[PDB]
């Protein structure tokens, strides 16, 4: 009776640190009892995991904090749930370093997957609050997203799909390991088209910069995983937008290099797009556009040969000389226009510079 | 009921530490796959003993009164469902051992009962003289367990061909120990442990046996100092010490002297080698292909203040007690 009255008084007085200094064998049973019976279940679970962390019982601390993060409650925001999962991971890592139990490793992996799912949930919430603040259903949607951790399937069908959140849909299918190449291309198209629509009031340079920052930010996340970064589609689609808006032909080549797309892989894509002879370029009166982008890419390599690893540089320079020889033969088969003669001059100058690098 | 059996688990100073060491040896040195599951359980269970390192269980007025009444009421000992009546001689010896090492009276009784059980392996010694050997042997087993756990971590020098799961488990466990200030504890223990001071404590209470017992106690004490110095060395060979731990090691070596023949003793030679390995950069010469990833792993390139702090410490300061050792560290730093 006395210990219970003292603990309840210390809790009511907000003397939580002093309560946790009491090495009482009755404190844990009291906190566990109160966390089951009391309406303030959050507060007693908070004291219980801090007690376990202080006593170096990291396995029990991690389990209490994971249970706090999973608990349906309007008192625990999604941000606090992410803090709890992150604290559960830190405690679990401290336990697995001390414990060779396969079950502590499986639980750590479950928490790491759950943290990734919960970050996508937060990205959906922040996107809804930012872009849909005026929509009557968003207050209810945001409160539901705070009230519990959601499954990926529910996040996709109830929030990402109805609100057309193509960035969040891309993050969901990446996290789920679900690979549909058509869906991935459609989502990247919707992201590009939305960024181009949201920027319609801005200058041509500001629109180009907004799209560059968008594509670089997402490209740095997905470029390591080719199933979610459809490079050939992205290069083709962005080059079509450069032609549509009369932007700098360097734009796509610069953006892909800033994502860390390797110069040899980017050249392979442009070589394929050029050899595909898409009637779109002739219909747009821009038949030399892909060769202008190739010239900018290869001119950048000639200026800075360190963009290609030293071990492959010689092989890559030979591949560029062979490719330029092919492009020069195709340019000679086309009708002599002033623009074509300039492109031929540029490629001959580029050939003579690459021969000095071989 | 498990909680009342757990409270007596924390009182034993030898048997548990020898079990930890045998489990560590079997899993890491002998590579036994069956021992890996036992290693995870043992590391989780005895994590507080590794964090506290050589800390004795404290004295308690409740333990004192129980041990004093043990001749009439009996005491519950580990593994026995019945209370055992203790002889008045064993109760007096338990208070002497409790006073000598500042250990709880139940831990002194347990160490004497193990010393009585092991008295046939240690012929011509009394249970109390055997308890002194087992006390230092249990500390040696904990220091050797720490050494082998540090050797089996992921690093640059010791490649023990282990599964990536065992290496990851041991690396996480040993990282958690370093965050708890392991370097400062090791250097403090090496400074506090002295064979002469321990022999003077033992001599006051008549706890010094025959010529053999004096050697065995001296050898176990020196092994504890050596395995602790090797633990910091083996760490520095795997991963370079952080800024604060490197400055602690320098601040220890500042106070060190040479033997009467002009040589360094074993322990201080090992600690000088630990510092020289913290100053090693020649891994930057041995590979072109993994070079950027090895630069990202070295503590010297992670902390922009590391180089400035070590340079200022070696440039601006009082002569070390050994000027030649200071000159060795300055040469190693100049080459780095």
């Amino acid at each position: 009776l006395f210990n219970i009255a003292l603990f309840n008084w210390l809790i009511q007085a907000d003397l939580t640190d002093k309560l946790l200094e009491l090495n009482s064998p009755f404190l844990e049973p009291h906190l566990v009892r109160m966390a089951k019976l009391d309406q303030n279940k959050v507060r007693y679970m908070d004291l219980l995991w801090r007690y376990y962390e202080k006593n170096r019982n990291f396995s029990n601390a991690a389990r209490v904090v994971a249970k706090l993060a999973d608990m349906h409650s309007p008192e625990i925001s999604l941000k606090q749930r992410l803090e709890y999962i992150s604290r559960a991971i830190l405690s679990a890592k401290s336990s697995t370093t001390m414990s060779t139990l396969a079950a502590d490793g499986e639980f750590l992996h479950e928490l790491e997957e759950k943290l990734e799912v919960a970050r996508i949930q937060l990205q959906i919430q922040e996107t809804l609050t930012r872009q849909y603040s005026h929509h009557s259903t968003v207050g209810d949607a945001v409160s539901q997203l705070d009230s519990q951790l959601m499954d990926i399937t529910k996040m996709f069908g109830q929030y990402a799909d109805p609100f057309r959140l193509s960035e969040c849909k891309l993050a969901i299918i990446h996290c789920a390991g679900h690979s549909d190449p058509i869906l991935v291309q459609t989502l990247w198209q919707d992201i590009i088209d939305k960024e181009l629509s949201d920027s319609m009031g801005n200058s041509s340079v500001d629109r180009m910069q907004s799209l560059h920052l968008k594509i670089t930010s997402l490209g740095k996340i997905y470029a390591s995983t080719p199933r979610y970064f459809p490079l050939e589609f992205l290069v083709k689609y962005l080059e079509q937008q450069v032609c549509n808006f009369s932007w700098d032909a360097g734009f796509v080549t610069y953006t892909m290099q800033e994502i860390n797309v390797p110069v040899p892989k980017l050249l392979e894509v442009y070589d394929h797009l050029f050899k595909a002879r898409d009637p779109w370029w002739s219909r747009m009166k821009k038949p030399l556009h892909l060769l202008e982008s190739i010239y900018i890419l290869l001119s950048g390599y000639v200026q800075e040969p360190s963009k290609v690893p030293s071990y492959e540089r010689r092989r890559f320079t030979t591949l560029c000389l062979d490719a330029i020889s092919c492009y020069l033969v195709e340019l000679q088969s086309m009708d002599p226009a002033p623009a074509l003669l300039n492109t031929v001059s540029n490629f001959k100058s580029l050939q003579a510079k690459l021969e000095r690098l071989s | 009921m498990a909680a009342q059996l757990a409270l007596n688990s924390e009182a034993s100073l030898w048997g548990p530490y020898r079990e930890i060491w045998q489990t560590v040896l079997s899993a890491l040195i002998k590579r036994q796959p069956e021992a890996v599951h036992s290693l995870d359980i043992v590391l989780k269970k005895y994590k507080p003993d590794f964090i506290s390192l050589f800390k004795n269980p404290p004295k308690s007025a409740q333990q004192h009164e129980r041990v004093q009444k043990a001749s009439t009421e009996g005491i519950p000992i580990k593994g026995t469902q019945r209370t055992r009546i203790l002889e008045e001689q064993l109760i007096k010896e338990a208070f002497i051992l409790s006073d000598l090492y500042n250990i709880g009276e139940i831990a002194a009784v347990e160490l004497l009962l193990i010393g009585e059980q092991q008295q046939p392996t240690f012929h011509g010694l009394t249970r109390g003289l055997v308890a002194i050997l087992l006390y230092w042997d249990g500390k040696s087993c904990m220091a050797e367990s720490l050494l082998h756990l540090i050797q089996a971590r992921k690093g640059k020098t010791f490649t023990l061909d282990h599964s990536p799961e065992v290496v990851s488990m041991v690396t996480r466990f040993t990282d958690d120990l370093m965050e708890q200030g392991l370097t400062n504890k090791i250097l403090t223990l090496i400074s506090q442990i002295d064979v002469n001071n321990e022999f003077d404590k033992l001599k006051k209470e008549r706890g010094l046996g025959n010529k053999k017992h004096r050697k065995e106690v001296s050898d176990l004490i020196k092994e504890c100092q050596q395995s602790l110095a090797h633990s910091l060395y083996s760490w520095s060979c795997q991963t370079p010490l952080n800024r604060e731990d490197t400055l602690l090691l320098i601040g220890y070596l500042e106070k060190v002297t040479v033997e009467g023949d002009g040589s360094l003793d074993k322990v201080n030679l090992t600690l000088l080698m630990s510092l020289l390995y913290c100053l090693d950069v020649g891994f930057l010469e041995q590979g072109t292909d993994d070079r950027e990833e090895l630069m990202k792993q070295a503590s010297m390139f992670m902390d922009r203040q590391y180089i400035a702090a070590i340079h200022n410490r070696l440039q601006n300061t009082q002569p070390w007690k050994s000027p030649g050792m200071q000159a060795t560290v300055r040469l190693a730093w100049a080459l780095a």
